[PDB]
């Protein structure tokens, strides 16, 4: 019965958790951690990563 | 010793590294400091900054 | 060349800076890591092939 409200509570969660899952993607880079990129590579080549 | 630089002998050393999920055993000369807890500090662990 | 000497260097403190005075280094190229900033990363087991 109280579903139309629960959906508003559910989708918002799917709007946040998924937005968190996007932080684990590399987007074509070597990793998803900026510290590991800054420590291994130098800025001249870390800019493109 | 009379040939050109293109034919001169060159000593070459290849240092191959390994980054696995294991207690690291070879790093550089960085003095370790004390562990101060409950304070926002800059942590600089073996492979995590 | 066909019998390049491979040695496992474990449980050490790798100070690459001393490698610049005991032997004059020419073009130095590192793949995967930068030439500098090698004193703040601790590897697990390194291998020297000479």
């Amino acid at each position: 019965a109280l579903g139309k409200l629960q959906d508003v509570v559910n989708h918002n969660a799917q709007a946040l958790n998924t937005l968190v899952k996007q932080l684990s993607s590399k987007f074509g880079a070597i990793s998803s951690v900026l510290n590991d990129i800054f420590s291994r590579l130098d800025p001249p080549e870390a800019e493109v990563q | 010793p009379t040939y050109g630089v293109g034919h001169q002998p060159y000593r070459v050393v290849v240092l191959s590294f390994e980054l696995l999920h294991a207690p690291a055993t070879v790093c550089g000369p960085k003095k370790s400091t004390n562990l101060v807890k409950n304070k926002c500090v800059n942590f600089n662990f073996n492979g995590l900054k | 060349v066909y019998a390049w000497n491979r040695k496992r260097i474990s449980n050490c403190v790798a100070d690459y800076s001393v490698l610049y005075n005991l032997a004059p280094f020419f073009t130095f190229k590192c793949y995967g890591v930068s030439p500098t900033k090698l004193n703040d990363l601790c590897f697990t087991n390194v291998y020297a092939d000479s």
